[PDB]
């Protein structure tokens, strides 16, 4: 079934880099963009950005320009699809839980999300 | 009574249900050249050809667009010697097609020739 | 695109009809975050519902405003409920029960 | 009192198999029906029709047709399964980065199955990945796909194709100059075939396209959804000139009985980077018109920035295209550079292992072209993508259905329903 | 005015241009089984089938070979209550097809049944 | 005289044999997608299309289901100035088709337009 298995919680320091994996399985990964969101402690959700699974074209807001890097990697026959989220100029502000979700139509319905990955700086 | 519903009904009663039989004689829009697409295309072309053959015969007999059409050909008695009462009140159309089987072909010839005659006559009357 | 969702805290009892007002001018979605389990989609677009979600949840559009009428409020609705129009998500109201 | 009419002007929205009409090619244009020398266009008066370019079935059908033609052109050609082996690669003889060409030697199979030949070939660096021994390489596609050499005689040149509907159907061209793309369009017309739509595959720039008549035109399915690309259409073209200055002779290596592999040999001249030029004074003020028309949607006080591609595959980080039979990938970082409150040389990299239509398992080896290739194309549009006080518009593409939405936006297939039943004061 | 030229013209005026619409409802001689040959064959068969469906309906209604054909079916008022003047002097055929959309099917049934009735009557008159 | 038997016979005599020509204008049931199955399918579809084109022209001229059909179009003299005697007693149909070759198309136009006129007139008479 549709599943977005995330990686374990990682700890880094200000300046280092963190990678968050979102191994996706159970459906045609090609037709549905993968969006990354960020839940700060005791706050709302924040839009990190979407990655196209077909072309790999990322799309992030002005805050994460030159900072976040959304990448993907498909195994043979596209059956598995590991989506990676990289951060470079990491700060204490960016301690949060990074979710990966599947936009499933033009309405931006995220019917499935990831387990979550607690990045603590 | 739907398609072929009057198959066992008498010959006269099935003549009131000729329309419900004449009607059924004739992504998805792509052919696909597969095991099933070939079969679908063959089905469509066969249906078209059969319908056109029947309508062609009706057209050349002068019975075009007529579900019931009298003709000037007299009934030669040697085809079948049976009075109309049991034909149109007792029997079904399938039994009648059983009896008239062999003769049918030459009957068709007579009909079309007669039509041609009358056509010339009309062109002589105008 | 501009959004607003009021109130921020809202306590209700069992077997109650409770509405969370949320005004927007885009295709709106409603979620249910259970404080450490990732959100779950309940109502997609203004009124349409999701599989696996009972009829206890329902939505209604009126000009620009959205309700999320949660009738027959059960104990399993103690979560946080937030809106979403494309990339803009507002903090959710913390249902207390 | 009922009266039946046959031949009534009534139509219903429908979808059918449109065939082709046209005046050694990949898109099998020889097989097309001879098009009308003078197409008959009947201006329909008083009639308003509701179009939708983003739900057009003609676009999906054309995508399927282009993919099928690409597949059938590759069916009878050579299979370069032997070419996937370890390659001893040195640098091409050069002084000089410029590792862009690698002189790679390998043991190829000969006509006889029990013999082998030591041959060599110049391979672009994008077409070879390093394994392990530091000189050992392999083709990029060996661990993901099987590669099929494109036949040297079939051309990749886009020949215009006219999409004609069958009898009993019609195509409705919307002649309204200011067409937002969807909704009601007055001044409709009936056509028997669409105009000559060149199948030009490219990203970040629509080349050899049809131009708007009145203004620059911005067309997006939703201008609020970032995931939706913004198709920009230019009222005047921006000419783009390419050159692949390398001479690049070819050389046939017989890889089997009756099977040849055309490989690059020695370069006759200087090893020079390929590029395409765009006039600076035209591309500026073309972006001027574009920013005016974008500020129309985004308000007058916004700052319409143009940044370069955020990332992804090579096919969408660069202006990819086919020029003179060689597959170019131009940087276009200088084009998409301004805030918007003498030529622009865009360096391009050539590839020979091409995986079109975002597929795997159907890679192809474009044979090397002899001589010196040049483009003279006309940029008639863009495929932008907005970033979710200021608005940044990076390039996009990759999905070729957006490349043919910019062409099949006027047209709309309809099914002519000739039967009608009206009340009149007559009886049988 | 060519094909569909009277689409926006009034309903009465388009009745004088039914022929220019009925006409277009229907090496190169080899099929070639290619991407384009398949599409051409599908186009040809679809055109033939659509034309035959329309002509079949006209034939079973008794309106065969008639571009305008009155019928014995009375106009049941529940279909649409509008006097002929605005129908035939103001509106276009597309708008009329919009209004009569839902009812059309049962209208067809009435027509063909009536045709069958009259056929039997003629066979009773001869 | 079978198919095309009256090709060299005079124009009048071949008019009595129109039926034997109109008749031939139109495992094995599977298509097989082979060299010969493709040719057979192309043959069938071509025959159907040609027959329907001819019958469509006859239908829109009002000559539907008529092997000989007079029309209201007058004979414009510029087409050919020859009296009927040698046309219908000396010449064959092939020679006549040779002479009337160029004009034929516009003749067709006249015929169909006339048919439409008469149709409206009948709807005005009822
Ligand atoms: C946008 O359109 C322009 C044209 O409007 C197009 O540029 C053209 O590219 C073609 C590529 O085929 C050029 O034609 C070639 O030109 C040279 C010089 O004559 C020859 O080398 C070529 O002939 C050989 O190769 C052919 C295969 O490519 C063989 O079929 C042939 O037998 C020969 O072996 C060929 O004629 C053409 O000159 C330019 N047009 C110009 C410079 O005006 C451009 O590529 C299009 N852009 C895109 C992205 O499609
Ligand atoms: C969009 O434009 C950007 C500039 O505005 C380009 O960013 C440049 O990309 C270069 C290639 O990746 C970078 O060079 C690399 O720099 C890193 C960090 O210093 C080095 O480790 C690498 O070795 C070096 N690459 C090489 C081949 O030596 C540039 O530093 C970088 N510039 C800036 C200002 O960040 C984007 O590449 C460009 N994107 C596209 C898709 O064209
Ligand atoms: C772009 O997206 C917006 C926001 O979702 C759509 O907004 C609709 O706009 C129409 C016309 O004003 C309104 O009647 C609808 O009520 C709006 N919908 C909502 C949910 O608010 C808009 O239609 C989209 N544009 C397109 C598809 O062209
Ligand atoms: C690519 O490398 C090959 C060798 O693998 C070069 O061919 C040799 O060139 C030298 C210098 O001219 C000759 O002496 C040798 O006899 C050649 N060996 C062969 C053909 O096996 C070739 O010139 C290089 N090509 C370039 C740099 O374009
Ligand atoms: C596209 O061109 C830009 C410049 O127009 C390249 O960015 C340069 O990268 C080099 C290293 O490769 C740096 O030394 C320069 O400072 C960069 N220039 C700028 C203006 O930032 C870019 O790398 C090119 N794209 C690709 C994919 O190579
Ligand atoms: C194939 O090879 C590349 C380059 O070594 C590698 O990154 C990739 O994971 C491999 N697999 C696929 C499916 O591309
Ligand atoms: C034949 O079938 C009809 C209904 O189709 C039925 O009414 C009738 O009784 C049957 N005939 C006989 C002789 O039973
Ligand atoms: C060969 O090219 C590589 C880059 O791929 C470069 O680092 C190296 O110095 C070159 N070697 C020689 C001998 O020129
Ligand atoms: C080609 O075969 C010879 C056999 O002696 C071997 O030494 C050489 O390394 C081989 N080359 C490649 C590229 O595998
Ligand atoms: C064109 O289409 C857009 C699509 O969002 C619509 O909102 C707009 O009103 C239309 N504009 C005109 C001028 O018809
Ligand atoms: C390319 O090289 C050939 C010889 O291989 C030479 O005749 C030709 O002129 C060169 N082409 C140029 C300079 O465009
Ligand atoms: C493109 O090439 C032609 C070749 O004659 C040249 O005249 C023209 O100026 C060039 N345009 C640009 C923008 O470089
Ligand atoms: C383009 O034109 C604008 C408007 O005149 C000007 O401000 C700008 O400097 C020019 N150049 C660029 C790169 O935008
Ligand atoms: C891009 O823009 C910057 C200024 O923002 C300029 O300095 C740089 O040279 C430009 N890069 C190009 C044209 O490649
Ligand atoms: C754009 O370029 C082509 C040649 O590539 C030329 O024939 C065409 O006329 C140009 N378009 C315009 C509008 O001048
Ligand atoms: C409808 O179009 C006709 C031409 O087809 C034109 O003469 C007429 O004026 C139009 N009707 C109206 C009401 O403008
Ligand atoms: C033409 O052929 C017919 C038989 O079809 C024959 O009787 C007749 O004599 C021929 N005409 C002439 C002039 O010989």
């Amino acid at each position: 079934q549709v599943q977005l298995l995330q990686s374990g919680a990682a700890v880094t320091k200000p300046g280092a880099s963190v990678r968050v994996s979102c191994e996706a399985s159970g459906y045609n990964i090609r037709d549905y963009f993968i969006h990354w969101w960020r839940q700060a402690p005791g706050q709302g959700l924040q839009w990190v950005g979407w990655i196209n699974p077909k072309t790999g074209q990322p799309n992030n807001p002005r805050q994460f320009q030159g900072r976040v890097s959304l990448t993907r990697h498909a195994s043979w026959d596209f059956d598995t699809y590991s989506f990676y989220m990289d951060l470079k100029a990491l700060r204490s502000d960016d301690t949060a839980v990074y979710f990966c979700a599947r936009q499933r139509s033009d309405y931006w319905d995220f019917d499935v999300w990831g387990s979550g990955t607690q990045v603590t700086v | 009574l739907g398609f072929l519903g009057a198959a066992g009904s008498t010959m006269g009663a099935a003549s009131m249900t000729l329309t419900v039989q004449a009607r059924n004689l004739l992504q998805q829009h792509l052919l696909k050249l597969t095991v099933w697409g070939i079969k679908q295309l063959q089905a469509r072309v066969l249906a078209v050809e059969r319908y056109l053959r029947d309508q062609q015969l009706l057209g050349i007999w002068g019975c075009s667009g007529k579900l019931i059409c009298c003709t000037n050909v007299p009934w030669n008695s040697s085809w079948s010697n049976r009075n109309l009462s049991e034909i149109w009140d007792n029997m079904t159309w399938l039994q009648w097609d059983k009896e008239i089987s062999n003769y049918t072909q030459i009957i068709y010839g007579l009909l079309e020739e007669s039509q041609n005659q009358q056509e010339k006559n009309e062109q002589d009357l105008l | 695109i501009q959004m607003t969702q009021s109130p921020s805290s809202l306590s209700a009892s069992v077997g109650d009809t409770v509405t969370i007002t949320c005004q927007a001018n885009g295709y709106l979605n409603w979620y249910q975050q259970r404080r450490g389990k990732a959100p779950k989609l309940l109502i997609y677009d203004g009124s349409k519902l999701e599989r696996g979600v009972p009829s206890r949840f329902s939505g209604r559009r009126w000009g620009q405003e959205y309700n999320l009428t949660i009738n027959n409020l059960q104990p399993e609705d103690i979560a946080t409920y937030f809106c979403q129009v494309y990339e803009f998500v507002v903090p959710g109201t913390r249902l207390d029960l | 009192w009922v009266t039946v009419y046959y031949g009534v002007p009534v139509w219903k929205d429908a979808e059918t198999t449109l065939f082709c009409a046209s005046d050694h090619n990949v898109w099998a244009t020889h097989a097309c029906v001879p098009t009308d020398p003078n197409p008959q266009e009947i201006h329909l008066e008083n009639v308003t029709e509701e179009f939708n370019m983003w739900k057009n079935n003609m676009v999906e059908q054309m995508h399927t047709d282009i993919i099928s033609l690409w597949d059938q052109s590759l069916k009878p050609c050579v299979k370069l399964t032997p070419l996937c082996v370890t390659l001893q690669c040195t640098n091409v003889t050069n002084n000089i980065m410029r590792g862009e060409l690698k002189n790679c030697s390998f043991n190829m199979t000969t006509e006889l199955r029990d013999k082998k030949q030591k041959v060599y070939s110049l391979f672009y660096r994008l077409d070879v990945v390093q394994i392990n021994s530091n000189k050992e390489y392999r083709l990029i596609n060996c661990n993901t796909s099987a590669i099929t050499q494109a036949c040297p005689k079939v051309s990749f040149e886009p020949i215009p194709i006219h999409y004609c509907a069958p009898a009993g159907f019609a195509i409705l061209k919307c002649k309204d100059k200011k067409f937002n793309g969807t909704g009601p369009c007055p001044s409709v017309s009936t056509v028997q075939c669409t105009h000559g739509i060149k199948p030009v595959v490219s990203t970040q720039l629509l080349l050899n396209g049809s131009l708007a008549e009145e203004e620059v035109m911005i067309r997006s399915e939703n201008i609020t959804n970032n995931a939706k690309n913004i198709l920009v259409q230019f009222n005047t073209p921006v000419q783009i000139n390419c050159t692949r200055p390398n001479n690049n002779t070819r050389k046939s290596i017989r890889i089997g009985p009756g099977q040849a592999f055309y490989a690059t040999g020695d370069i006759i001249g200087d090893i020079r980077q390929a590029h395409c030029n765009v006039s600076k004074a035209t591309w500026n003020e073309t972006l001027g018109k574009v920013v005016k028309q974008l500020r129309k949607h985004f308000g007058n006080n916004t700052i319409i920035r143009f940044a370069n591609s955020s990332g992804g595959d090579l096919e969408v980080t660069t202006h990819s295209f086919n020029c003179g039979g060689e597959f170019f990938y131009c940087n276009t970082s200088g084009l998409f550079n301004s805030t918007w409150i003498d030529s622009i040389t865009l360096p391009c990299r050539i590839k020979q292992i091409i995986n079109m239509w975002q597929r795997i398992g159907q890679a192809m080896y474009a044979p090397p072209i002899q001589g010196v290739i040049r483009c003279v194309s006309n940029i008639t549009g863009l495929i932008l993508t907005r970033d979710g006080t200021t608005e940044t518009f990076r390039p996009g593409g990759g999905d070729m259905r957006d490349n043919w939405r910019s062409e099949l936006y006027k047209y709309k297939v309809v099914k002519i329903e000739p039967l009608g039943v009206a009340p009149t004061r007559c009886k049988r």
